[PDB]
């Protein structure tokens, strides 16, 4: 499975 | 950060069948916004999440509930065809920026009270009760007691002010108010508080004790037709002065 | 920005006339990802040409496998035609059974 | 999955508080996540973990190998820690259960249980009765009447005097109502000082 | 032996044509098993290997939502990257992501990966310790500060030590007979006069892709004029490779081809 955020929203970059 | 999530307005009272819009600004740097609903004695229920204008996730949200995120990242949640069960705390959260990837930053919340009619909304009556002489004699301490009575809905902020400055030390206000009439719903509420100071402080006649209750009611645009003063958002105080006795 | 495609034309199995096989054109080592690849039979593009999902190597360069089901023949001539932003004109590579 | 945790827990300040959470069907992607919430305030992230024990500045989180359970461990609670604590297993959505409501009580060990009367304004309707300086093991009950109003116990902290005290308030408009019999639906200490 | 799970994201911006194209592919070793394409009719994670098909609806649903969110994130990232390099709003650019876990035979973490490239060049990589980033660029430094403040590396480590290892474990269990597969090559030699003459050492149908083909002279290797093409996919999840020497028609019974592949019990020696 691909990486999810574990409860928040992703980095940005 | 520097600014946390903000929500406006702090409160809202509105008739069933009507429409409201709630506003939220994410914490500085966050691109994602969440909406949650908290009904009485429940955990928050996820409503909807946006990222940078786009919908990312839905909860079990009714189609009469509808949200939006604008280019400046602020968001609006408009609740339509309001009914009684919509009465709740509406929280906004943010992430995807400065907030950690695994965390959500929650705002202060907007309180929504939906009434079938804005007539059983009453402001509170504030009354300050002076310390017992027995208490002063027995303990050398003096407890003032405040009562805010006959108000609806349950949305008051009680504070103590001494010699013009708000205090918190020596203060205890009740966690949740009492129902003045249980089982008779649309009951008015009562709330008590206590401020304990040294007897020598209380007996000094230059000390001024004010119990203040901020009440959140109708706005000046609310249609008010009845006998009573318009139960608008207001402050109600009561006070005491030092007594050497 | 900006790598030229490396091209290999070949069959999945060793080619024998009359027996069905797959014609592969493997393009690899290119960047950016946008690329045009046709398989040719006697000079014209074949219709039923599938391709793998876009991926890339440890040097970030992309690779793709285009393929089609066919039966080889003595007389029939197959090729691969590739266009990419790094190419002046399309590069055509002929299928040689011994490579 | 879902989470089952205690509905409530009691504690005195200074103690370690351990709240355990059950999640037998925790999925591979789920992370064990805890949130704290003060009443009608925005909940706050406390701690998160996957397999191994996690310790940060606020709490610890124990996680067994099965991952079917977890324990939030608050090292040394204070009155400030009276709040609702949510256990969640999280992939994308935060799904909040009811949470454990944790009440942190003071150790009142200079108990001076008494009931006092207060008369203003003006005067004296209602008359307020004040039950105070009792210890935290003492429980306060609603009155058998409902024309009579009784408050739950309330902790005030006179910080200027390092003095904490419990309190309840009872009032009624009745002629019949008097302070001496106000709180005798609660198990009241017979040490209780009644003046007048 | 060792095994790895790896995900490859490619996101491509378009001039004035809406939203970037996001594509993802997942591998275990040299075998691809999942795909996602935002430009598909309905953007959905689909299986690409038989041993992943058993996964229930919740798996594909969830992973699909992950891909969608990641696509949105890659869009905003492409925006920021355009900003960092002062590139024009009209250009088309590529953001690539590459991450995953390597484990040993015990199935425990050996190494983790998580790195990004912009327009084909290294942009930012998670270090071996899995705690800090190596920024290749002045822009990547901006990204580095941003992630260091938000402690993102800890979350990447959480994934690489957590779900990544577990899922890889489950995939290796479920696809054991094809992932712990080692298909030795089918080998043969061909010759073409010109005529200098040509010898070709063929290796077909092998897995995994790792293989060595050498042409030797009496035992010393002719890397020199061995013409060696890239290992290529046969299209049936096996690989192919050949090596070639052009020699004259003289003294050919000392040109030896040597094939090493983990499916071979002993290294092969070939001659025509």
């Amino acid at each position: 499975a691909p990486r999810g955020p574990h409860g928040g929203a992703a980095s940005g970059l | 950060m520097d600014s946390g999530v903000t929500q406006t307005p702090k409160h809202l009272i509105t008739a069933t069948g009507q429409r409201v819009t709630l506003r939220c600004s994410p914490r500085s740097g966050d691109l994602s916004v969440y909406w949650y609903q908290q009904s009485l004695d429940q955990g928050l229920q996820f409503l909807i999440q946006y990222y940078n204008g786009e919908e990312r996730a839905k909860g079990n949200i009714l189609e009469r509930f509808s949200a939006q995120q604008f280019p400046d990242l602020h968001s609006e949640l408009n609740l339509s065809s309001l009914e009684l069960g919509d009465s709740a705390l509406y929280f906004c959260a943010s992430s995807g920026g400065h907030t950690g990837s695994n965390e959500q930053f929650f705002g202060p919340g907007t309180r929504l009270t939906v009434l079938e009619d804005l007539k059983n909304v009453f402001p509170p009556e504030v009354a300050v009760f002076e310390p017992s002489e027995a208490e002063i004699s027995h303990t050398q301490k003096a407890t003032l007691v405040c009562l805010a009575t006959g108000f609806y809905p349950d949305h008051v902020e009680l504070s103590w002010w001494v010699n013009g400055k708000e205090v918190h030390s020596g203060v205890c206000t009740d966690p949740q108010p009492l129902k003045e009439q249980p089982a008779l719903n649309d009951s008015r509420y009562a709330l008590s508080s206590r401020l304990r100071v040294s007897a020598t402080f209380w007996q000094n006649p230059r000390n001024h004790f004010r119990c203040q209750v901020q009440f959140y009611g109708l706005s000046e645009n609310d249609e008010w037709t009845q006998d009573r003063a318009k139960p608008v958002t207001q402050i109600v105080s009561a006070e005491a002065w030092g007594r050497a006795d | 920005i900006q790598r030229t495609p490396k091209i290999q034309v070949y069959s999945r199995h060793p080619a024998e006339n009359g027996k069905s096989n797959f014609l592969n054109c493997y393009v690899s080592g290119f960047h950016p990802s946008d690329i045009e690849v046709d398989l040719l039979k006697n000079g014209e593009r074949i219709e039923k040409v599938e391709h793998s999902d876009l991926s890339f190597s440890k040097d970030w360069s992309f690779y793709l496998l285009y393929y089609t089901e066919f039966t080889p023949t003595e007389k029939d001539e197959y090729a691969c035609r590739v266009n990419h932003v790094t190419l002046s004109q399309p590069k055509i590579v002929k299928w040689d059974r011994d490579m | 999955a879902k989470t089952t945790q205690p509905i409530s827990m009691d504690s005195y300040e200074g103690q370690e508080v351990n709240i355990t959470c059950s999640h037998n069907n925790i999925a591979t992607n789920d992370y064990i996540t805890w949130y704290q919430q003060f009443p009608s305030q925005g909940p706050r992230f406390i701690i998160q973990g996957y397999k191994t024990k996690v310790t940060n500045e606020v709490a610890s989180l124990f996680i067994p190998a099965d991952r079917k359970s977890s324990t939030l461990s608050l090292p040394r609670v204070s009155l400030s820690d009276t709040a609702v604590y949510y256990c969640l297993v999280v992939d994308q959505k935060l799904v909040f259960g009811t949470g454990t409501r944790l009440l942190v009580s003071p150790n009142i060990q200079n108990p001076d249980p008494a009931v006092y009367q207060l008369r203003d304004s003006k005067s004296s309707d209602k008359s307020v009765c004040l039950f105070t300086d009792f210890d935290s093991q003492t429980n306060v009950s609603q009155s058998k009447d409902s024309d009579v109003y009784i408050t739950d116990k309330c902790v005030l902290d006179m910080r200027s005097m390092d003095f904490k005290s419990n309190s309840a308030v009872a009032w009624s408009n009745k002629s019949d109502f008097a302070c001496a019999n106000a709180f005798n639906n609660s198990i009241i200490p017979e040490d209780t000082f009644f003046p007048s | 032996g060792s095994h790895s799970m790896r995900y490859f994201y490619t996101s491509v911006s378009r001039p004035g044509r809406g939203e970037p194209r996001f594509i993802s592919v997942g591998y275990v070793d040299d075998t691809q098993f999942v795909r996602f394409d935002s430009d598909a009719a309905s953007p959905r994670e689909e299986p690409r290997a038989p041993w992943i098909e058993q996964e229930g609806p919740e798996y594909w649903d969830r992973n699909t939502q992950i891909y969608k969110a990641q696509a949105q994130t890659d869009r905003e990232s492409l925006r920021n990257l355009r900003g960092y390099y002062n590139q024009s709003e009209a250009g088309s650019h590529t953001l690539q992501s590459m991450y995953g876990c390597d484990v040993g035979p015990d199935g425990r973490l050996l190494r983790g990966h998580d790195q990004y490239a912009y327009d084909g060049k290294d942009y930012i990589a998670l270090n071996e310790d899995l705690r800090s980033w190596t920024a290749a660029d002045t822009a990547a430094q901006i990204t580095q500060r941003k992630w260091e403040a938000a402690r993102e590396a800890e979350q990447r480590r959480a994934y690489l030590e957590g779900e990544c290892v577990e899922w890889l474990r489950r995939y290796l269990e479920n696809g054991k007979d094809k992932l712990e597969r080692a298909d030795p090559p089918k080998t043969h030699v061909t010759h073409h006069p010109i005529s200098e003459a040509t010898l070709r050492c063929w290796a077909l149908g092998f897995y995994p892709a790792e293989i060595t083909l050498t042409w030797q002279r009496d035992g010393e290797d002719q890397t020199q004029d061995t013409e060696l093409v890239e290992t290529r996919p046969a299209g049936d999840r096996t690989f192919q490779k050949w090596a070639a020497v052009v020699v004259p028609s003289g003294e050919e019974q000392r040109y030896t081809c040597h094939v090493q592949h983990e499916g071979l019990p002993k290294p092969l020696t070939l001659r025509w």
